[PDB]
């Protein structure tokens, strides 16, 4: 639990902001 | 990518995975060229099949538990991410490729460091949003995201 707050930051390190593929999602639409 | 201070067997396995990584990258790039060529020229006969042709070889390596360390240590997952990425026209790779890759990921002991160096997390998220992904594969993607966003 000591650094459990840091887990958020780690999500970000893995996933980034989530928009790398928006261009492809927009094509579909 | 081979470690000089490892014995022949370890170098042999590293080489096997590094060769596969390069072959996967060539196959993906050739399919991309084909799909750009199919766009620049509207030649409708053009289909991308190099990834599909190499897939049995990829599945055979990914499914061997005793190759997990070598797969993870050499960043093969970076090539898997590239195989899952939408193509230049927004189209996904074939169902067989998606299903085979996700099923193999389900069995690998993927860690944060591997997701970080491969970018694999970002493409799996895309599979939970895409409208062109079959519902069973979206469930598998979601289940992987969940196994990888544990606190």
């Amino acid at each position: 639990f000591t650094h459990m707050s840091d887990k958020i930051d780690e999500m970000y390190d893995i996933f980034g902001d989530g928009h790398d593929y928006d261009w492809a999602l927009e094509i579909e639409n | 990518g081979i470690d000089p201070f490892t014995d022949d067997l370890e170098q042999y396995l590293d080489e096997k995975i590094l060769r596969l990584k390069d072959e996967m990258n060539i196959a993906a790039q050739l399919d991309i060229d084909t799909l750009n060529k199919r766009i620049e020229t509207g030649d409708t006969s053009l289909i991308a099949m190099q990834k599909v042709k190499l897939l049995p070889k990829v599945v055979s390596v990914l499914s061997k538990a005793n190759l997990a360390d070598t797969i993870l240590d050499n960043n093969l997952l970076q090539s898997v991410r590239i195989w899952l990425e939408p193509l230049p026209d927004g189209s996904l790779p074939s169902f067989e490729i998606q299903k085979s890759l996700f099923a193999a990921l389900n069995d690998l002991p993927v860690k944060t460091e591997h997701l970080k160096e491969s970018g694999l997390g970002r493409v799996v998220i895309f599979y939970t949003k895409s409208k062109r992904v079959e519902a069973q594969l979206a469930r598998l993607a979601e289940k992987l995201i969940a196994e990888w966003t544990r606190p």
